[PDB]
RNA sequence: UGCGAAAGCAGUUGAAGACAAGUGCUUGUCGUUCGUUAUAAAUGGCCU
């Protein structure tokens, strides 16, 4: 519905991130949103048509 | 499996005088239009450039009708006495005409209010007053004193050409496409000469004899000229000097001829000729200048015209009566924040590396009577056929698929007098036709052997038999009458 | 035929014509895998 | 100057027998699902599946032995591998003829032939689930009768030994 | 190699041992439905005669139809004669002509014998 | 061809055949493929058989 | 810009080892070159490879065992933990794993036999033997600041003195550790020093598209070979018959005779690829024996593609069309063009 | 790196997917294209594209048959009454799902679908399922490969989503 | 069924056995045989 409008949540404590995004995070309007099956890759799609990737460091 | 095969319409052998693709092309000059002018409209000409304005020359004015309203937009009443030419020159800036008292005038197309120029070309009337085509300043004159001058718009005190020779009145100039230098002109003698304005001139280089006074010199290419005199039109070859075709179709004298070429109709050229019996037709130089069209008038037709090729929009015949008529026949040719959700609806997939396609064609929409063929609904299917509003072909179509599907007793069981009359109606019209005659014995004759009983007890019936009997009796003497005519023709060969 | 040779065909539907290393071991085994 | 000579095929085969059905059809489709292999009057045709083409076939006047035997005898049943033991195919025929043949490659002239021992008998189906093998046969008011036998290979003597289930 | 299966062509390529096409040649019943019970005794028309031109951008066909029985005209046969194109490239053949009756009502064409390349450029053909 | 399913008693179909059905048969682990056999009993000189080999998921001739 | 971050030919060059990364970790994958087996039969792809369980862990060199030498196929592999894995293609595992005592990186390799020779971002040399599967010495040769590149001079059948460059060129004798004579060599990083014949070997840095040729036993400039851009790979043919480099820019060099104006030589003949929509298909590796060449391209993101050429026919200036997909209309082949069935029969329509 | 920045797309990216096992990333969107691309997390360049006419992609996904390892698939679905799988480069293996064997009525668009693993208890055989959206509370279940409509769930109200768990018995 | 043209011209459609039903007798049948050229009807209609 909103840009910027995506939050991890830390289980089993189901605790919000507070570093990660930030206010210069790009995100855009996100629709899509898929985790690889292995090494922490986070791929987040958005209206724009850009998928833009990270790596959590932990995987 | 197969798509299912659509019912094929029947078509029986062709009869004669079938539409041919030049005849549904001119047919498409439908709205006519009638203006009633204070004299015989004498010439019309079309502008070359767009809109394509035409000018009408009629008693002592000249008309521009705008091609899109088909109405007048500028009127050229400065004449005082009769007008005899309206053309524009091919740039279509100017247009010339010409006066009972000799004096022609150039003005601004699209500006009656300016003169640009005045000639007084002779005492006598001047006919014809042409631009030439491929040379803008020089303007062609044609007079009663039978001498054909050759001005120049920049000067307009003396001739640039004088060409003479015609002992009778030269109502006829043409300029020969690619010969800039050559000039055609055609006089009551019924000479066509031909003169080089390279050449010192004034003697023309040959002459063509029309036999008949010429009415018109139109040239239909660079080699060729079709000049229209008396009761016929004959086409000359200018490398051959002598005369390929002659067409004599019409019955009054022929009056105006046109040419119109690289249009969009099936014919790639028309010539249009007016006929001075109400006729003006269409002839197609690629088949020998045959008859392919022809429009019937109320008066004698003294000038036609036809849109330019390059009409860029609806296009227009034009005829000019004696009686002043004037008859038109026309051919006419969300938010930003919603897009940008769906926005990926226009790519073709122009940069991808394979491109897959499995969309169907869409099929035309299946009729009611094909529905229920295709659903085995036999008795249903004979019920549209005989519906208000319902082809005739269209209906014959139906009763063969059931003949040919084995379907005709069992589209014939469910039903009683009420249901049968539609059949018996049609049966009674279905008849009369060759095509559907034999289709409708076989239905007669079940239906006969499948309601014997009911047609004892219902009344209604029987009148459809006594008078359907009454229609096949008369056919029989059709039919035998066209046997006897036969035997005759037979003994004449 | 419309060239020298004719066919024929026969009732069992049967179309006749009358007429006139070290690297070598490895490359066995790679493919194999 | 001039021979004759058989070039093009003839028709699918099929399993001629009144009673059976829903085992008409004797073509097979391989293990890994990427070629079918249906026998003909006179060839044995293999087809891949993918590409819609017939990338072999197998003609009984090339191989002497097919010759012979076919050239009336018909393949009552094709059976994937071998059964004595990857493109091997087992044909069955009704006399009791069983081959060996190879598709994918060269046709050997020397296949792996033998014959089952049926008296006065027409092989009409043969079947398996794993390694274990039957074969139903006829002998004979104009209705056959059937006999289902167990069919196994033994190594010492390379021979099909037959052994009566049910009639 | 081209068989005129009845009321349908096969077209058979006999260096590849396949079939290349099945084209419907006819109108009638063809593949519209499943003929059932009395159905079945509809006949659907047959192609008698077929024969190409010397050049072969020509197909000529000659077709028998049977009426259906119990009517009127259930002893009428209809002959028909078709002429069929198509370029190299394509692989069906498009009906450009059709000639219902000739020679006449209930008269067959026994014999056709396309045109030799001298006559026409064998664009021609004698029906007999 | 009629695909009866039992559950519902449903049916779905795949009409205009090139012949009559002589035999049905589901050839795979998944059921991937049909296997049929086809007559053209239009022809009675002789029993024309065509083995079609359909794609069950599209019901499209695999191999004809 | 390349997906594939090293790649390396076997000495008979007709397999190449290349190391590229899956996610987050690199995968190590041998591919057949040619494109049929002596034997006849087609060559397949090989999906096997060998991951390396740990994001951090890189591959920083790669060397083939030679096929013939050997009984098993094997490729060494040195890594920035500081070990040598030594891997057999076929179990497609780490068969033994070379450590030396400390952890920092291993910079280049080279083999001769048993022999086997590494070097640390230490600038420390190690000696092992893959028979017997020791660390025999370790050293450090002083004015050695840094150490990029090392090769091993072909004399006989032992190793006597050692090649190092790290921007300048260097010869060590083994017994007696200590430089023997120093070359000038390039201002950046030294890429590439393999030696060509005996007293000649070439030498190429990073981001230089200049080769010198080093007399060993004189230590002057020969000649400095040109490319047309920056030279990532380089492989020898015979004895200096010919050089092939391989520029960054996607194309392929060839140096025909560079040892026979004299000082500075250019490229002879030069090959690219291009497809036939009209994108260019850089080249990433080369190989070349005695009169053919072998060209390596990436199709797809990895998968490496190879091609065999006569360079002595190629003229000079030689663009290799290959097909590509591009707006390829997906013809399936059950279906004809218009999507109809094949094994549907036409209708009739008149 | 952004995984789309070698071969931008035209569209919003409606559905992502990373491969079971290779490191692939399928894209997909209203662009009608499916593309795939090799996630280093440095080049991240394009493996293949395919554009598919007239058929807008609201979910795409990768499936991979849990016994034969080597099946690969790809199932995409939009606003459409059918549905696509590709196989897994001269061509493309493309089928299409339409049929829904008597149940079209409570299925009028596959855009919102899902794949999963269903294992026949009575044979211990195991083969992949695609379950659909209904009209009312519907939730239809076919076959991932054959097609065949398998069965169909139904609840009160308007469906929403779905989703899918599984609980191991025994080996 | 034979011949022929499509129209038509000649010529056939028999016996035994077994079974079912009704009452040894009557009728109808035949995944039975020999010989001669030799109405139908289980509510049951074609995808996307």
């Amino acid at each position: 519905a909103v840009k910027d409008a995506l939050r991890l949540v830390h289980l089993p404590s189901c605790s919000v991130f507070s570093n990660w995004p930030t206010s210069g995070t790009p995100l855009g309007k996100v629709t899509s949103v898929a985790f690889s099956p292995s090494g922490g890759l986070l791929a987040v799609g958005n209206e724009q048509g850009k998928v833009r990737l990270w790596k959590l460091n932990h995987y | 499996s197969t798509a299912r095969p659509r019912i094929i319409t029947s078509k029986a052998p062709l009869l004669p005088q079938q539409t041919t693709p030049e005849q549904r092309y001119w047919r498409q000059y439908t709205s006519a239009q009638l203006v009633k002018e204070h004299n015989s409209v004498t010439h019309i000409s079309f502008n070359p450039q767009h809109p394509h304005d035409f000018a009408v020359t009629s008693s002592t004015r000249v008309q521009i009708f705008s091609s899109r309203t088909r109405q007048v937009i500028k009127t050229f009443s400065r004449f005082k006495d009769v007008v005899y030419s309206a053309s524009f020159r091919s740039d279509g800036k100017l247009l010339c005409a010409g006066d009972a008292t000799g004096l022609v005038s150039v003005y601004d197309s699209y500006n009656p209010r300016t003169i640009l120029l005045s000639i007084n070309a002779s005492t006598h009337p001047t006919h014809v007053t042409k631009f030439h085509t491929q040379d803008n300043k020089i303007l062609a004159t044609a007079s009663d004193d039978r001498v054909t001058r050759l001005w120049d718009i920049s000067n307009a005190y003396e001739p640039q050409l004088e060409l003479t020779g015609a002992t009778d009145y030269v109502r006829t100039l043409s300029f020969i496409p690619a010969a800039p230098h050559l000039v055609a002109t055609g006089s009551y003698d019924g000479l066509i000469r031909l003169y080089d304005t390279r050449s010192s001139g004034s003697t023309p280089i040959y002459s063509l004899n029309h036999d008949q006074p010429v009415e018109n010199v139109i040239a239909v290419s660079p080699t060729q000229i079709v000049s229209c005199g008396g009761n016929n039109f004959k086409v000359w070859d200018l490398t051959s000097n002598k005369k390929l075709y002659e067409r004599g179709n019409f019955n009054k004298a022929v009056t105006c001829l046109d040419y119109v070429e690289n249009f969009d109709s099936p014919m790639q050229s028309a010539l249009i000729a007016s006929s001075l019996d109400g006729h003006v037709k269409v002839f197609d130089p690629l088949d020998n200048f045959q008859v392919k069209f022809g429009w019937k008038f109320s008066g004698p037709v003294l000038s036609c015209a036809v849109s330019p090729s390059t009409a860029q929009g609806n296009r227009h015949l034009v005829a000019g009566l004696s009686s002043g008529l004037l008859a038109i026949r026309t051919k006419k040719k969300k938010s930003n924040n919603f897009q940008r959700m769906m926005r990926g609806s226009e790519y073709q997939g122009d940069q991808e590396h394979i491109i897959h396609n499995d969309k169907v064609r869409s099929q035309r929409r299946m009729r009611a009577f094909e529905r229920n063929i295709n659903q085995f609904k036999w008795s249903e299917a004979l019920d549209n056929a005989f519906v208000p509003g319902m082809a005739k072909e269209l209906t014959l179509t139906v009763l063969q698929e059931l003949r040919k599907r084995g379907k005709v007793r069992v589209a014939l069981y469910g039903r009683d007098e009420s249901t049968l009359e539609p059949l018996l109606n049609w049966c009674l019209k279905g008849i009369e036709d060759v095509r559907s005659a034999s289709i409708v014995a076989d239905w007669v004759a079940v239906v006969l052997e499948l309601y014997g009983n009911t047609l004892e007890s219902s009344p209604v019936l029987q009148e459809l038999m006594i008078d359907l009997k009454t229609k096949v009796r008369h056919e029989i003497h059709k039919s035998k009458e066209a046997q006897r005519i036969e035997g005759m023709l037979q003994l004449l060969t | 035929n419309y060239d020298t040779d004719f066919i024929f065909l026969d009732i069992e539907s049967t179309l006749g014509v009358v007429g006139t290393s070290n690297s070598d071991i490895f490359a066995e085994q790679l493919h194999k895998l | 100057q001039y021979k004759l000579s058989v070039v093009s095929g003839g028709k699918p085969a099929l399993n001629n027998l009144s009673s059976v059905t829903g085992n008409k059809n004797i073509a097979r489709l391989s293990q890994d699902q990427r070629n079918y292999i249906i026998p003909f009057n006179n060839q044995i045709k293999v087809y891949s599946v993918e590409t819609r083409q017939c990338v072999k076939t197998l003609k009984f006047a090339n191989n002497s032995l097919l010759s012979g035997i076919f050239l009336n005898e018909s393949i009552v049943k094709i059976l994937l591998g071998d059964i004595t033991v990857a493109h091997l195919i087992t044909v069955f025929t009704n006399n009791g003829h069983v081959i060996v043949l190879n598709y994918k490659g060269k046709l050997v002239e020397s296949p792996k032939h033998f014959k089952i021992s049926l008296a006065d008998e027409k092989l009409a189906n043969v079947f398996h689930s794993e390694g274990n093998y039957r074969i139903l046969t006829t002998f004979k008011n104009s209705l056959q009768s059937y006999r289902l036998y167990a069919l196994t290979f033994d190594d010492a003597k390379k021979q099909f030994e037959v052994a009566h289930q049910a009639e | 190699l081209y068989f005129p299966h009845i009321s349908a062509v096969q077209i058979f390529d006999f260096y590849k041992n396949e079939q290349v096409n099945y084209q419907y040649l006819t109108s009638g019943v063809n593949n519209s439905m499943g003929k059932v019970r009395f159905e079945l005794n509809l006949q659907d028309p047959i192609i008698t005669d077929l024969k190409f031109t010397k050049d072969g951008q020509w197909m000529i066909t000659y077709e028998i139809e049977y009426p259906p029985n119990d009517l009127l005209s259930s002893k009428d046969l209809t002959h028909i004669l078709k002429f069929w194109t198509k370029n190299d490239n394509e692989t069906n053949w498009n009906l450009k002509t059709k000639v219902i009756n000739p020679h006449g009502i209930s008269v067959p064409i026994t014999k056709i014998l396309p045109s030799p390349r001298s006559v026409n450029n064998s664009q021609g053909c004698l029906t007999a | 061809m009629s695909l009866w399913q039992l559950e519902t008693n449903s049916q779905q179909f795949l009409p205009r055949l090139n012949g009559i059905i002589i035999d049905c048969q589901v050839l795979g682990p998944q059921g991937n493929y049909y296997s049929l056999i086809l007559q053209m009993t239009e022809n009675n000189s002789n029993s024309d058989y065509q083995f079609l080999l359909l794609n069950a998921s599209d019901l499209t001739s695999k191999l004809s | 810009d390349s997906p594939v971050l090293q790649s390396a030919y076997d000495p008979s060059g007709q397999y190449l080892c290349y190391v590229t990364v899956a996610l987050d970790k690199q995968r190590v994958g041998v591919q057949p070159t040619q494109r049929a087996t002596s034997s006849g039969v087609d060559t397949v792809w090989n999906e096997n490879f060998l991951y390396l369980e740990d994001s951090k862990l890189k591959v920083t060199c790669l060397k083939w065992v030679n096929l013939a030498s050997s009984d098993t196929v094997a490729i060494i592999l040195g890594m920035n933990n500081g070990e040598i894995w030594l891997y057999s293609v076929l179990a497609n595992e780490v068969t033994y794993k070379f450590t030396t005592g400390n952890s920092y990186e291993i910079k280049d390799i080279d083999l001769m036999g048993n022999q086997l020779w590494c070097i640390d971002s230490s600038d420390a040399f190690y000696q092992f033997d893959l028979l017997q599967f020791k660390l025999l010495q370790h050293f450090r040769i002083n004015n050695c600041v840094q150490l990029n590149k090392l090769t091993i001079v072909p004399a006989g059948d032992s190793v006597a003195q050692l090649l190092v460059a790290s921007h300048s060129i260097s010869l060590i004798d083994i017994e007696e550790k200590k430089v023997v004579m120093t070359f000038p060599g390039h201002v950046s990083p030294v890429s590439t020093l393999q030696v060509i014949t005996n007293e000649f070997f070439i030498s190429g840095a990073e981001g230089d598209r200049f080769l010198n040729v080093y007399d060993i036993h004189s230590g002057m400039t020969k000649c400095v070979l040109v490319a047309e851009s920056d030279i990532k790979e380089l492989s020898h043919s015979g004895q200096a018959d010919s050089i092939a480099v391989t520029t960054e820019d996607g194309s392929l060099e060839i140096f025909v005779d560079p040892l026979v104006g004299n000082k500075s030589k250019k490229s002879s003949k030069k090959i690219q690829i291009v497809s036939k929509d009209g994108r260019k298909v850089p080249i990433y590796n080369a190989f070349i024996n005695k009169d053919l060449l072998n060209v390596s391209w990436l199709q797809n993101a990895t998968m490496p593609y190879f091609k065999n050429l006569q360079w002595r026919e190629i003229p000079n200036e030689y663009t290799v069309e290959i097909s590509l997909n591009w707006n390829n209309k997906n013809k399936s082949a059950d279906r004809d063009l218009h999507g109809k069935d094949l094994a549907s029969a036409t209708n009739y329509v008149e | 790196k952004d995984a789309n920045a070698s071969h931008p797309s035209h569209s919003a990216i409606q559905s992502l997917s990373f491969h079971p096992s290779k490191p692939l990333l399928l894209t997909g969107g209203y662009d009608k294209t499916l593309r795939i691309y090799h996630i280093d997390g440095k080049t991240n360049h394009l493996v293949t594209s395919l554009h598919l006419v007239g058929s807008p992609i609201q979910t795409c996904t990768f499936y991979t048959s849990l016994s034969n390892q080597n099946q690969q698939n790809i199932f995409t679905a939009g606003r459409r009454r059918y549905m696509h799988s590709w196989d897994l480069s001269q061509t493309a293996k493309i089928e299409k799902f339409s049929r829904l064997y008597g149940h079209e009525s409570t299925q009028r668009s596959f855009e919102n679908f899902k794949v999963a693993h269903l294992q026949n208890s009575q044979t211990n055989s195991v083969h992949g399922i695609v379950l659909l959206q209904g009209n009312n509370g519907w939730i239809n279940i076919l076959h991932s490969t054959s097609g065949l409509w398998l069965m169909g769930c139904k609840i009160e109200g308007v469906i929403t989503d779905f989703c899918i768990d599984y609980q191991p018995i025994s080996r």
